[PDB]
């Protein structure tokens, strides 16, 4: 009984958390419509902990999904993964709000669609023994999942304090502001909420999101079904401590204890390295262990945005290298010895850091018996670079006078606006105070 | 046997019709008095498989 | 040969040596033996004895499986006394918990039994039906009722049958040792978890107040040194030595079709992890800097929690009077001076909150320090491997 | 013999007796024009109780239906169950009908049909060779069943004083009052009937009903027939240890009296847990038997509606719990371990409460042999707050000045209307002054 409950929000958050569904069906070697093989319960000798218990003899995700956008989850129910979603534990079908992609649309259909969001993950929450708790499959891409994002980071962390909080938070892309404009204003708020009412998050940026999406994935057209790969595989990858066999950090929140070190300053950096399209021609001069966390010591793989010029004026302090799939762990040990040779990761020189490595075994799947993949869950202190360029791209379009008023025009009748700046420099000095 | 005497005794007082009742409690209460050196009885062996469900028996009575 | 035909003993078949053509052999040998002349085997006696002894190898690595399977079993007891599965274990010690937190009582022992036993039936569909529960039971000590009792509930590995043939008396009374050191780490890992929970419980509630703010705010930094110190040496201490003894032996006794193999796998098998672990006569100057940070950061924990619910318990009566002001407004310089004391209430509780928590980093300073010399000094067993373990703690 | 002879009264009281039959003869595997199956004594050795003895060897169900209504008994003798029901011992053929609907019609109709009112039980009766007693399977819903229920809960206690009388009573809806306005009155004059002249009754609520019928079942839109599916499936279940063969309890005046001190507090709170209907095929491979008896004793399906944060509050003095079907009988008392566990359900702790649990053998039938049922028939003392909800109903309708002249037609020419009043009111503290 540590059931996480997914807050599934958003037009990008139903479409991330729809190949972490589909995903978890693919590796547990079963249809989504039942129970096909015995690799369910012998291959995840823990069946169920992310769906609901088995009286059917099915498995019933823990999901809710709300949005102002319908396309997205009429894409559901015309898929053939609509067999996975049984509508009576998850939620009533179709689920309308706002126009919206305003952060003032989404934020205001949690106040008049209060009833149903606090009727429905509490529905669900009532038969687990103990909960873990809450993963919010939001995005900060449209305002459809940072509205609705920005108002649970509030009424999760008043009511259930000691329950975890987590987001997988994807920004909006940053190289473009031609398709959203409305990008620096939501960003800073749930930002604010994300600092003085929460636990630990998991942020990652967008644009080192697609820079992989093009040098591994090989495409010459970002497109958002490349990049919701990305965020699927490290997913499920987090708790295959927990659904899947461990020991030592078998809770997600035995993990993220060692991955929080102060309050805010736990906005914890993602890296997965292997997704190569040949990645799987390495299995004929022997799929190594000698090389897969000198892969993930070697910095090209990072999904925060961030200079190379970081690496010398910051410091880790946790590090986590996870390492998945047929491993031979007698000399993973013998790897470690390596890691400290190099020294491209550092170490807080007044107090302790600490270098987690794990392998856990998993269900029969291609990518965990013939090949090795490799998830850090990194906390670098670098982590600044984003929050200053969300800051100054702020500043300066309030200068041009843009939603000072045209903001304004739904449920914001007063300022507030200099209380997300002020709030969001201390959280950088903070940050960079820590390491010296 | 007592306890039985005590049924016959109370439909007897009902078809007649104080102190009467207080001889009842007296009856009902040397029944509590019993179960309660039963329960050390039950418990005192030297432990093995067999008497742990005995005891686990008599304090469900009690609970009842 | 005489140790195989006393173990076909304890199995349900007892048979010749695999075939059945041993019965023809021992009938055509007495009468061939009485038809030699004057010369009698002293170099021919070597074909005989080793193609037998390999003949009674193989009838013994199918005894071994064939029936009430040893080896499976040899992976069982690790599970549940070498805790090699945690979801297990940590699926029991949550329900365990509120039971584990009263003395031990004369009703302790039957009811532990069923709530053990549907909650390894609640994790498993597949471990469930192998009979691995049924030849699992508990064990509890003679520790009279004056502990809170933790170290009391512990799995055993039952058994008293043809599973006992390979295992000695010898073997579980130093697997009792090597729980309560493993039961404390996988404890440490869980009330760890609590309070750091208890951080993050009552800082949401002390908000209203900018002071109490950043009062919990360093103190979750000196909470930090304290568990990421515990987590990488605890962690990683005991998964490397569980990871050399289970390869030691499990892939010694299916390598191997003797018997004598089988018990020499296992008498080294049970010795090397303990000195690695907590004891011996040697590894004595081991534990006693183990236990000595076991206690300080539960002397570390108590005072938390003991004055993290008053910061924010008096901030809920200052709050309070101030849902009073409007309802005299509806339907006040004495007012201001309870508020005065609340301030004041608040103005004492962050140096007292300051100053135990300086008085016990001066105390975890010194085990720490303490805890690196003792470590760092002793002869007759690899230190060589020890001061890499110490020295990759404290400088990464 | 331990024959009972079930008195079904009212026009929806009825209704809840007809649907209880039609349950039967599936479950013997019968044919409804008499015994003519060898299934009837090879597949259980009893079944009589509710069946008159063969004497022609043809069985004729045990059954009074009078009403005021002989629109009721046509949706009965049209049904092609008319040849299964005999009416010369039931009724006097196209039994006429009154005015009819006032609770006090039935009351006079009783006083003038007061010969044959005791004969047409006496030619349903004349088969057994001592009679155990008498169930009323009126209705309190509209004043036919109630009206005449009542004059049958006064003659059937004090000419047959050793009988046992008891009701399985059912409410008429308690959120309206456009149904049945005439509510407040017949149900206060039949409630203290019930507390000097009968000893148990069956409390069930038509309120907590359609709430159970929209969550585990889910309706459209609601549908006044539900009333009968609900409350005739816990009718047939209610009796298995005197149909079926039991062991201990096996006389019903042992189990009502262990439920029951005295009346003044007797009403049960039902709950009955198959009603998910795809629990039915996920219990060939065992659906977990630990958990399907600790959802009755929290409310989940609960057919009494109660407060849920009264249960904390108040205490059960006495709860029954009838496993039926498959259990596996020796890991009874393994779940039998956990309901002490727990200490869900709240004790008496001056002197014994009373954990009823008992377990019940089924005819060969599949969809009752091999699956999970619990019945609950509990006794907690929180049910004050539904005759706390009637009493308010009843002096707020009497302060509007109604149906204290527009009612006063038949049978009352006197005040007694400030008894009722004061007789609830004398039960609602009763109850409460019972536990300490």
């Amino acid at each position: 009984p540590r059931e996480i409950i997914t807050l599934q929000l958003g037009q990008c958050g139903n479409q991330i958390g729809f190949e972490f569904w589909k995903q978890l069906c693919a590796e547990h070697g079963i249809s989504p419509e039942g129970i096909v093989e015995e690799f369910a319960t012998e291959g995840t000798d823990r069946k169920d902990v992310f769906f609901y218990q088995a009286d059917d003899e099915h498995y019933i995700p823990r999901a809710v999904l709300l949005d102002l956008e319908p396309r997205v989850i009429h894409s559901i129910l015309n898929s053939p993964y609509a067999n996975l979603y049984n509508p009576e534990n998850i939620y009533l079908s179709e689920h309308g709000g706002g126009a919206g992609n305003n952060w003032a649309s989404g934020f205001s259909q949690g106040e008049k669609i209060h009833e149903d969001i606090f009727d429905i993950i509490d529905r669900e929450a009532d038969g687990s023994d103990s909960l873990e708790g809450f993963v919010l499959c939001h995005s900060i891409a449209g305002g459809t999942g940072s509205g609705l994002g920005s108002y649970l980071l509030e009424r999760l962390n008043d009511r259930y304090p000691k329950k975890l909080v987590q987001t997988y938070s994807v920004f909006p892309n940053q190289d473009e502001m031609s398709h959203v404009v409305v990008q620096p204003y939501n960003s800073l708020l749930t930002l604010k909420r994300l600092t003085q009412n929460a636990d630990c998050v998991v942020v990652l940026d967008n644009t080192a999101l697609n820079r992989i999406a093009t040098d591994r994935l090989h495409i010459q057209n970002p497109s958002f079904s490349q990049i919701n790969q990305l965020v699927s595989t490290i997913m499920s990858a987090s708790t295959t401590t927990l659904r899947y066999p461990g020991y030592m950090n078998n809770d997600l929140i035995g993990l993220i204890a060692s991955l929080i070190p102060t309050p805010r300053l736990h906005f914890l950096m993602t890296g997965y390295t292997p997704l190569t399209t040949d990645q799987s021609v390495a299995s004929v001069r022997k799929t190594t262990v000698l090389d897969v966390m000198r892969r993930l010591l070697q910095p090209k793989n990072v999904m925060v945005s961030t200079g190379r010029d970081r690496q010398t004026n910051h410091c880790y302090i946790a590090i986590l290298n996870i390492i998945q799939g047929e491993v031979d762990p007698t000399q993973v040990h013998k790897s470690l010895q390596r890691i400290r040779e190099r020294k491209l990761a550092n170490f807080i020189p007044w107090g302790p850091a600490s270098i987690q490595v794990a392998l856990s075994r998993k269900s029969p799947y291609l990518p965990s018996a013939h090949r090795v993949s490799g998830l850090m869950m990194a906390n670098h202190t670098n982590i600044s670079s984003l929050f200053e360029r969300t800051c100054r791209q702020y500043d300066k379009l309030r200068k041009r006078e843009a939603f000072l008023e045209q903001f304004r025009k739904e449920d914001i009748f007063k300022d507030n606006f200099d209380e997300l700046d002020n709030s969001r420099e201390i959280v950088q000095q903070l940050i960079d105070e820590y390491h010296a | 046997s007592k306890l039985m005497s005590v049924c016959v005794m109370f439909t007897n007082c009902l078809q007649r019709f104080e102190s009467t009742i207080n001889n009842f409690d007296s009856n009902f209460s040397a029944h509590l008095m019993d179960l309660l050196d039963k329960l050390s009885m039950y418990s005192t062996s030297d432990c093995e498989h067999s008497m742990i469900n005995i005891i686990y028996r008599l304090d469900f009575n009690g609970f009842y | 040969i005489g140790k195989s035909i006393n173990f076909l003993h304890q199995v349900c078949h007892d048979q010749t040596p695999a075939s059945k053509a041993m019965a023809v052999g021992k009938s055509a040998e007495s009468p061939k033996d009485a038809a030699e002349l004057f010369t009698d085997l002293e170099n021919a006696f070597q074909t005989k004895i080793d193609a037998a002894y390999f003949d009674t190898s193989k009838y013994l690595l199918d005894v071994l499986n064939k029936n009430y399977n040893l080896l499976e079993h040899m992976q069982a007891m690790r599970r549940y006394l070498l805790l090699g599965q945690g979801d297990f274990i940590r699926h029991l010690m949550d329900l365990l918990k509120p039971e584990l937190v009263r003395p031990a009582t004369t009703l302790y022992q039957h009811n532990l039994t069923g709530i053990l036993e549907t909650a390894v039936r609640a994790t498993n569909a597949q471990f469930d039906n192998p009979e691995i529960l049924k030849r699992l039971d508990v064990r509890l000590l003679e520790v009279s009722p004056g502990d809170t009792g933790w170290d009391v509930f512990s799995l055993d590995y039952h058994v008293d049958g043809p599973i006992a043939t390979v295992f000695t008396r010898e073997c579980m009374s130093h697997y009792l040792r090597v729980f309560n050191f493993l039961w404390r780490a996988k404890r440490m890992e869980y009330i760890l978890t609590d309070i750091w929970k208890g951080h993050m419980c009552n800082a949401k509630l002390l908000k209203g107040m900018p002071e109490l703010s950043g009062v919990l705010h360093q103190c979750h930094i000196l909470a930090s040194e304290m568990v990421h110190f515990i987590h990488q040496m605890q962690y990683y201490i005991t998964f490397e030595v569980l990871e050399c003894s289970w390869d030691e032996l499990w892939n010694k006794v299916l390598k191997a079709q003797d018997l004598d193999h089988i018990i020499a796998a296992h008498d080294v098998f049970l010795d090397t992890i303990i000195s690695r672990c907590l004891l011996d006569s040697e590894s004595r100057a081991l534990l006693n800097q183990l236990r000595a940070v076991f206690d300080q950061i539960i002397e570390f924990q108590n005072a938390q929690d003991a004055l993290y619910r008053a910061a924010l318990e008096e901030l809920q009566q200052r709050l309070q009077f101030e849902e009073r002001k409007k309802e005299r407004e509806s339907e006040t310089a004495a007012e201001e001076d309870v508020e005065n004391k609340r301030i004041q209430e608040f103005q004492e509780s962050i140096p007292k909150m300051r100053s135990q928590l300086r008085i016990l980093t001066h105390f975890y300073q010194g085990i720490v320090q303490q805890f690196l010399v003792l470590l760092t000094t002793s002869t007759d067993e690899s230190l060589r491997f020890l001061s890499f373990r110490l020295d990759f703690n404290e400088h990464y």
